[PDB]
């Protein structure tokens, strides 16, 4: 029985940390040779495996490597390598000796290339396994915009560097990219400002405590984000410090952790003969002196793939091995092609490989309340994802989309104040009505001849249009149109000025003839000139630059629904062009003329008795109409942006304006005319 | 002669990315010699020579140093080639004992004493450049650096020490960059960016891109200056290349005047080194055993440095021979440190010039600065840096006699009124201040006679000292910067808001209570005159009080875009102007413009009222209402008017003082000259 010698470089003392790696693997592979000798699998020789001790280090394990060529035994495959750099160092050489080499836990990513590295295989996934994992993560939830969020260390850099590239060609952009070394949140708030709801995260045990109490300190957790993370860290990870423990236990529900999947489930009979969960149960009655790691049935497998290996080659060559040295070449392309050539089940799954990398399983973890729990799998031969119903939950209800909606929301006023103040206006328009009704009856009368009675009829329609305006005031938003509302405010300003301009001028005129008339010690062309120089200057202003619609918009600020859309309140306003000239032209030429008039009109302060019987009360109507038009004109320059009240007190101050003034012109004649 | 053999191992990089070891192996050999024949140094032993090709590339000196390793004799010290193959050997040759003596590798990355503990080259490393440049920086006073790099990682190790360089001499990094292999969104960085030193470093064929990408962005010319490495070959963008849409007669006025630094391997003096040799002679002697030309063989400038690392091992092996070496193995560490403390403190004289280590296993050497002049370079200048020793050779041809500076320098001029236009102004005040005081003084004079003591005295005086110092007001209100300094522009600022306030006030105040009176008593007693007067008086300087309380007055600068001088071509000029504000200007004269321009136009209409009806023979005015026309159509026209044209230099002071002076003349002309007219004319 000639033996066939496989050379093993593993980490087997206790001053290492990752040598705890290499011995909870060496009860495996100690199970697994024992049955290729029992069923005889290499019937012309039998399998022997030497192992050697690198120690993690670059010297000892080129040291410890050069030692096993040269005083060992004729080998033929190099079995193991733990650690990067010297899986780096030993795997650029082995072209050399044609030597092929198996790995099972260097998942550095450096190792796929071809051109450097040509005779390596490895049985576990690399690092760049999860991305072709997340992104059919996001297609089974249609989210599509992402946030990354990455360490300054080499060995995340290839991992995001990769996934740019995969994320290429799909329905998927990176709205954002981010770097950090020792400060994480100014980043994770740049994150936030642009706000962003879904992070892949690349980043060691350390950053993640600190990352996630910065998220704390900037509330990015809810029903609102997403953390997908990954998922090969130690289990409580959260107890080894200056931040508050329920804190972080309550910012740090529910993200995603990805990771490679340790055994598999499909529960048929591998090339052993066995199931995956009596294998696990021989492997746990083995072990019972250490801990176990999570890398022993990728072991078992690189064992089977190494047994299957040498017996195709075998079964090749003799159709034409203890000869083997490393100056023979052709045996070298052999056994490169035969391990090539693999595809069979193995306890974790269908062992193949696709250029120099294993197709295996991905899996997916959630972090529950106390513990992460298996939510899914992924399949990367077939490209499939399973996900598990009844186990993945969120905070809310939906799962949580990318970036909220906006939503219009104009504001309106509300129609029964409106329809309250329409009421008021028309009982205002019947008692104005009534009265030129009764002064128009009356007219032949010897109390009615002697006071001019047609600047009362102009008092009344001034009063009548000044209450027609209400009904054209605040048909705005949802109530019209988007074509009346360039034409109704222009007809608003058209007619208000107007309904002002008569009956001020009515007045005004009755208090300058009762001036003239007592300093010297017909009319209606004094309001005909004053209505022809308010009607220029309202042709100018519609020939010109007429008033149109322009919207006003908020910043987005409320949330009140509930159904987690932000609403972006705005208003409606028919201001075009300059707005500070020919509203304050308009509004000086008024106070200056209201000035005047009532000036006037305390210099009589009544003395005149006998041409014009009311004297008295209109130029008290004159003081009247003075100063509430101020206030009104000075509180609707003052709430110019919330609705419902400003409409409100301009028809409050326009009715008590107009309902003042006609009755102090018409109550006397009642009571003298009944009486 | 016995002569027992001590040998030496070695790998020669034939090809690869760097074919050093065409012209590195003889010039080892023959070095060899040097040491064979001398019977000086090293009396009875004799260095032999075992290498093996490299290829510059660890996947064969994996093989290669088993090789050596393990083979029968006992090898004493390692020579590797590359960066990488000696990075490899060197971590790898602390399990056996073995001294490693590069002499071509210059990477950063092999000054760490902690991983390499047994390391030695002569090639210096790539870290030598950043004091030649930073005393090219303290020299021309730079003080903001950009930096674009290719993003391999000795370049990276390269400019992470170059910051931790020159954060200590006062100068800081602002841009940082980096590229694979297309050049196009850094440099638009830079050009957005707008820097303009520009440290780049870069291989030979990403700098023929990114050199006539500059060109086509158009980020060279006058202001700005490269920095680049020099072991380029001297025809890089003369040669011919289809990776670009670029042209060999364009781009060379792309390269204009760019420095370069370059560490020298060959002496340039010609004195005589420990072999007895210059090197002219050295040149002369290799170029006998290669068999080809110079220019076309691989490692020829590297050749002398290797010769120095044969002949350092030489004379670490005379300071030591006393322990024999016929008897060293792999596994006893005190021979090796008896070698260690011996080349640790090594100095002398080679083909290379000085020999001498550093405490980090590195080699300190000269630095040599030269400059492209017109399509070829030209030396201007070397460097020593151990003992900071500059030598200039006055050849840096610039474009405008002096290099440019870094960022273009701001000058914040400011803007003055034309004298002039201040002095005849102030003359014209001063004659109008001695005609109200002849005025005043006529009107004190007459004070018995019954014209003007039954018509109204004591108060067309109280008008004329009300426009006495309306008038005086107009010399604060040109003093800014010609005449006047600074930290006294609120005695300025307070004395021209008291006077014109008062003088305003005062004057206005009597002028309309004289129309008011008349005006009330015709519509059907100095006292209540009084009374109205000093009312008015005191309300006005209780609001200016108020505007002294709560919000006073103080100088402020504001500034329009900047400009250009065309007398140089780059300077940015932006103009200041400063006057005095608060924080709530508009409005708080707002408040006064508007009292007073109510209370205006409220006396004009009494004015026009009482204009010939006045049948009032005690009062005796009948142009006190022209006085009041005048004035209110003057101060009505110019009150808007400079507030409007705040932002323009003089015509804001011309057009309030020109107003201030005709409505002090004619509201003194009118009301005073038939007050003579009728008494010492008609006398
Ligand atoms: C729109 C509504 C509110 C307008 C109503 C106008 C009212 C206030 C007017 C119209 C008729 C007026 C009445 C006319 C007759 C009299 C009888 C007299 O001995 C007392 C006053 C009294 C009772 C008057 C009070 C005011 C009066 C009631
Ligand atoms: C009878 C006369 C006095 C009526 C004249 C109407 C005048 C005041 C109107 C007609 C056109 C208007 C101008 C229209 C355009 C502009 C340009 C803008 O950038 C500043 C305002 C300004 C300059 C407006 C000011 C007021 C204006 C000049
Ligand atoms: C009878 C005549 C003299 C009265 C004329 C009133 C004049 C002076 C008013 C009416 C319109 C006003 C203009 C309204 C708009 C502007 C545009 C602004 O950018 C500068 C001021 C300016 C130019 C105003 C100056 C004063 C103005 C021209
Ligand atoms: C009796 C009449 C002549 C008095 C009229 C007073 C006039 C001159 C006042 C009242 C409102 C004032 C305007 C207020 C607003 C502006 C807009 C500003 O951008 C230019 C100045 C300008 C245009 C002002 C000029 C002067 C002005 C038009
Ligand atoms: C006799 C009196 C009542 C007439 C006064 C005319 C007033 C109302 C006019 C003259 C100057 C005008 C101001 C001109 C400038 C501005 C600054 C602007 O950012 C807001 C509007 C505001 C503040 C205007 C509001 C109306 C205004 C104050
Ligand atoms: C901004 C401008 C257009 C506003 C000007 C207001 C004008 C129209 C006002 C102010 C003073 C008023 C005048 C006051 C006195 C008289 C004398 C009387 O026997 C005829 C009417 C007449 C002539 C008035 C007509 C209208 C009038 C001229
Ligand atoms: C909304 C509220 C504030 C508006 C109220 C309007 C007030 C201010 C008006 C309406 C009636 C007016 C009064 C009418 C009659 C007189 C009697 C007279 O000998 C003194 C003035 C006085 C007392 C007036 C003062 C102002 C007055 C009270
Ligand atoms: C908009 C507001 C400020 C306008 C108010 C107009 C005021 C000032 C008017 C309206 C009624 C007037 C009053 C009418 C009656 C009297 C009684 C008399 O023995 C003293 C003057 C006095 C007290 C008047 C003073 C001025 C007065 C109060
Ligand atoms: C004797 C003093 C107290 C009277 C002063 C009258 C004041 C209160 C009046 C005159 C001009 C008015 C302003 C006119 C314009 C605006 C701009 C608007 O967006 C807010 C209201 C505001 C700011 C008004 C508030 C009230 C106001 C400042
Ligand atoms: C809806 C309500 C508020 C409307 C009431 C209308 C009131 C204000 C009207 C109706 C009758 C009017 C009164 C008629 C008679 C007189 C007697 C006179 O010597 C003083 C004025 C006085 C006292 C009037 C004041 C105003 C008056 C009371
Ligand atoms: C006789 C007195 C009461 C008349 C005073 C006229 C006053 C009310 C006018 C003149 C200048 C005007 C101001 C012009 C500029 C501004 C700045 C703006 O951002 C808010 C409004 C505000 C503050 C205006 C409010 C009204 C204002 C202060
Ligand atoms: C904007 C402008 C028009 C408002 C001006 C308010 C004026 C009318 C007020 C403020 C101070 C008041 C004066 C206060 C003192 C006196 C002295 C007394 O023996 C006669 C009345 C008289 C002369 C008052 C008349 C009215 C008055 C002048
Ligand atoms: C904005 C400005 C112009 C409004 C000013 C309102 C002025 C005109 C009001 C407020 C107080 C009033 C005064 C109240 C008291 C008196 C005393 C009396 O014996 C004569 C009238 C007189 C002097 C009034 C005239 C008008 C008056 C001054
Ligand atoms: C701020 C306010 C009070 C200022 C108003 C200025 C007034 C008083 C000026 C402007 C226009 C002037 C009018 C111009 C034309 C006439 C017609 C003439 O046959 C009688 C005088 C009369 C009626 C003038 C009286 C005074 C007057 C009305
Ligand atoms: C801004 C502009 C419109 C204001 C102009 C003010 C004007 C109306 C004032 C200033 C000077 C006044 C004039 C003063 C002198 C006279 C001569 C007299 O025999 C007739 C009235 C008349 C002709 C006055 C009419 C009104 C007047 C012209
Ligand atoms: C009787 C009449 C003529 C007096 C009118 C007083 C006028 C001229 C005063 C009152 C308010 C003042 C305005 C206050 C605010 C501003 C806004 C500022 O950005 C430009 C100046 C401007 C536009 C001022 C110009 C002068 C102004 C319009
Ligand atoms: C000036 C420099 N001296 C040696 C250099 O530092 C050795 P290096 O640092 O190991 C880089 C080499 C390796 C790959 C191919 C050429 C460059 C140099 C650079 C490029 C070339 Cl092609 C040569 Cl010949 C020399």
């Amino acid at each position: 029985s000639p033996p066939l010698s496989i050379m093993g470089l593993m980490p087997l003392t206790k001053e290492v940390a990752k040598g705890s790696i290499g011995r909870g693997v060496l009860p495996a592979v100690e199970l697994a040779i024992e049955q290729i000798r029992n069923e005889s699998l290499l019937r012309p020789y039998f399998l022997d495996l030497r192992l050697y001790d690198t120690e993690c280090d670059n010297a000892k394990g080129l040291k410890a490597f050069y030692d096993a060529i040269k005083y060992g035994p004729n080998h033929l495959m190099v079995f193991g390598g733990v650690c990067p750099s010297v899986t780096s160092i030993i795997a650029e050489s082995l072209q050399g000796w044609n030597l092929v080499q198996l790995s099972f836990a260097a998942t550095t990513p450096v190792l796929a290339d071809k051109k450097k590295y040509p005779y390596f295989f490895r049985t576990v996934p690399s690092d760049n396994a999860v991305n072709p994992a997340i992104l059919k993560l996001l297609k089974h939830y249609q989210w599509k915009r992402v946030g990354t969020l990455t360490q300054d260390v080499q060995r995340f850099s290839e991992v995001r560097n990769d996934l740019t590239g995969v994320l290429y060609g799909e329905d998927i952009e990176i709205s954002d990219t981010e770097s950090f070394s020792n400060d994480p949140c100014t980043s994770v708030k740049k994150l936030k400002g642009n706000d962003v709801r879904i992070i892949l995260g690349q980043f060691d045990q350390n950053m993640a405590a600190k990352v996630f109490c910065c998220a704390y300190e900037e509330n990015m957790y809810g029903s609102k984000y997403q953390w997908i993370i990954p998922g090969w860290y130690e289990p409580s990870w959260w107890e080894q410090s200056r931040c508050l423990r329920k804190n972080l236990l309550a910012a740090m529900e529910g993200y995603i952790g990805v990771d490679f999947e340790p055994l598999s489930s499909k529960q048929i009979k591998t090339i052993s003969g066995k199931t995956p969960q009596q294998y696990e149960r021989e492997y746990n009655n083995k072990r019972s002196g250490v801990g176990p790691s999570k890398f022993h049935g990728y072991a078992y497998d690189g064992i089977w793939v190494i047994a299957k290996t040498l017996q195709r080659a075998m079964e090749t060559l003799h159709a034409s091995i203890q000869d083997f040295n490393y100056t023979d070449h052709t045996l070298g392309r052999i056994i490169l092609n035969a391990m090539n050539e693999t595809n069979f089940f193995g306890v974790t799954g269908q062992v193949v490989f696709r250029n120099g990398e294993r197709m295996g399983t991905i899996k997916f973890t959630q972090f529950q309340d106390s513990r992460e729990v298996k939510v899914g799998e992924y399949n990367a031969v077939a490209d499939t994802l399973e996900i598990i119903n009844d186990t993945i939950r969120f905070q809310g209800s939906e799962p949580p989309k990318d970036k909220t909606i906006i939503l219009e929301q104009l504001r309106k006023i509300s129609l029964p104040l409106y329809s309250i103040l329409s009421a008021l206006t028309i009982l205002g328009m019947i008692m104005a009505s009534a009265f030129l009704f009764f002064n128009i009856k009356n007219r032949n009368q010897k109390l009615i001849k002697m006071s001019s009675p047609y600047m009362n009829n102009l008092i009344i329609l001034g009063g009548m249009l000044s209450y027609a305006s209400i009904f054209l005031f605040g048909l705005d938003g949802s109530f019209v149109s988007e074509k009346t509302f360039e034409t109704l405010c222009t007809v608003r300003t058209w007619i208000l000025t107007v309904g002002y301009t008569t009956a001020f001028g009515a007045m005004f005129a009755k208090t300058w003839r009762v001036h003239a008339i007592f300093k010297n010690v017909k009319l209606l062309v004094i309001v005909g000139g004053m209505l022809l120089i308010d009607l220029c200057i309202l042709i100018c202003w519609q020939a010109v630059d007429p008033l149109r619609r322009t919207v006003e918009k908020y910043s987005m600020e409320p949330d009140p629904a509930g159904r987690d859309i932000s609403i972006r309140p705005l208003l409606e306003h028919c201001e075009n062009t300059h707005m500070t000239i020919w509203l304050g032209i308009v509004y000086a030429y008024k106070g200056l003329l209201m000035l005047f008039g009532c000036f006037l009109a305390w210099e009589t302060r009544n003395v005149s008795i006998p041409a014009l019987n009311d004297s008295k009360y209109i130029g008290m109507s004159v003081y009247n109409v003075g100063i509430m038009c101020i206030i009104g004109a000075a509180v609707s320059f003052l709430t110019r942006d919330q609705p419902n009240v400003q409409f409100c007190i301009v028809a409050l101050v326009i009715i008590f304006c107009s309902t003042i003034t006609l009755c102090l012109v018409f109550v006397p004649k009642l009571i003298t005319l009944r009486t | 002669s016995e002569r027992r053999a001590v040998y030496i191992g070695a790998l020669f990089p034939m090809s690869g990315g760097w074919p050093g070891g065409q012209a590195c192996q003889p010039a080892v050999e023959m070095a060899l010699e040097d040491v064979n024949s001398r019977r000086d140094i090293l009396p009875d032993y004799e260095l032999k020579l075992i290498h093996h090709d490299s290829k510059c590339d660890p996947g064969q000196a994996t093989k290669y140093l088993y090789e050596l390793l393990y083979n029968d004799p006992i090898k004493i010290i390692l020579m590797p080639g590359c960066s990488s193959v000696s990075t490899l050997v060197a971590e790898a040759a602390r399990m056996w004992n073995l001294i490693v003596l590069s002499y071509g590798s210059s990477s950063p990355a092999l000054s760490n004493r902690q991983r390499f503990p047994t390391f030695f080259r002569t090639h210096p490393s790539a870290t030598l450049h950043n004091p030649t440049r930073v005393k090219l920086f303290e020299k021309w006073g730079w003080k903001k650096i950009a930096t674009i790099q290719q993003t391999t990682e000795v370049f990276t190790s390269t400019l992470d020490d170059l910051e931790e360089r020159v954060k200590e001499a006062g100068i800081e990094i602002t841009f940082r960059q980096s590229f694979f292999s297309d050049p196009a969104v850094p440099v638009k960085n830079l050009k957005r960016q707008d820097a303009r030193i520009i440290v780049g470093l870069f291989y030979e064929t990403e700098a023929r891109k990114v050199f006539c990408e500059v060109y086509k962005e158009r980020l060279f010319g006058k202001k700005y200056v490269w920095f680049l490495i020099g072991w380029y070959a001297d025809n890089w963008f003369k040669i011919y290349d289809p990776s670009i849409n670029c042209t060999v007669d364009e781009m060379t006025e792309a390269v204009e005047g760019h420095i370069t630094t370059e560490i020298v391997m060959l002496n340039p003096a010609n004195t005589r080194s420990i072999s007895n040799m210059t090197s002219q002679e050295f040149v002369e002697k290799l170029t006998k055993r290669l068999k080809r030309h110079p220019e076309e063989t691989g490692g020829f400038q590297e050749a002398p440095l290797a010769y120095d690392a044969i002949w350092a091992l030489a004379l670490a092996l005379n300071k030591t021979s006393g322990v024999r070496l016929e008897d060293f193995n792999y596994n006893n560490q005190t021979i090796t440190d008896q070698i260690y403390r011996a080349m640790n403190s090594s100095s002398f004289e080679g083909v290379s010039g000085h020999v001498v280590f550093d405490a980090s296993g590195s080699r300190m050497a000269w630095t040599l600065i030269e400059q492209l002049q017109g399509g070829s370079y030209k030396k201007i200048g070397y460097y020593d840096s151990t003992k900071d020793d500059l030598s200039w050779s006055k050849t840096d041809k610039w474009i405008g006699g002096s290099p440019p500076a870094d960022q273009t320098l701001v000058i914040k001029t400011f803007r003055f009124l034309s004298q002039k236009l201040f002095i005849s102004v102030s003359v014209l005040s001063s004659l109008g201040i001695v005609l109200a005081v002849v005025c005043l003084s006529f009107n004190i004079y007459n004070s018995h006679v019954r014209y003007i003591q039954n018509s109204q005295p004591n108060l067309n005086n109280l008008t004329a000292v009300g426009c006495s110092l309306a008038l005086a007001a107009v010399f604060p209100l040109g003093l800014d910067g010609y005449h006047i300094g600074r930290n006294q522009f609120p005695f300025v600022c307070q004395a021209r808001l008291w006077l014109l306030g008062l003088g305003f006030s005062l004057g206005y105040g009597s002028m309309f209570t004289k129309i008011w009176w008349v005006h009330t008593v015709f519509t059907k007693e100095p006292w209540k005159l009084y009374a109205t007067v000093g009312l008015l008086v005191g309300m006005d300087v209780l609001t200016l009080a108020i505007w002294q309380i709560v919000d006073p007055l103080h100088r402020t600068i504001e500034t329009f875009a900047k400009e250009e001088p065309k007398e140089d071509i780059d300077v940015s000029i932006l103009p200041q102007l400063e006057h005095c504000s608060s924080r709530k200007m508009n409005t708080w004269l707002g408040i006064f413009y508007g009292y007073k321009g109510l209370l205006l136009l409220l006396g004009i209409f009494l004015a026009y009222e009482t204009k010939s009806v006045s049948t009032e023979k005690i009062n005796d005015h009948r142009a006190v209402g022209m006085a009041i026309y005048n004035v209110a159509v003057l101060c009505l026209i110019t009150a808007p008017v400079t507030m409007i044209l705040s932002s323009q230099q003089d015509a804001a002071f011309a057009f309030a003082s020109l107003a201030i002076v005709f409505s002090s003349y004619i509201t003194l002309v009118v009301l005073f000259v038939p007050k003579m007219r009728r008494l010492i004319t008609r006398g």
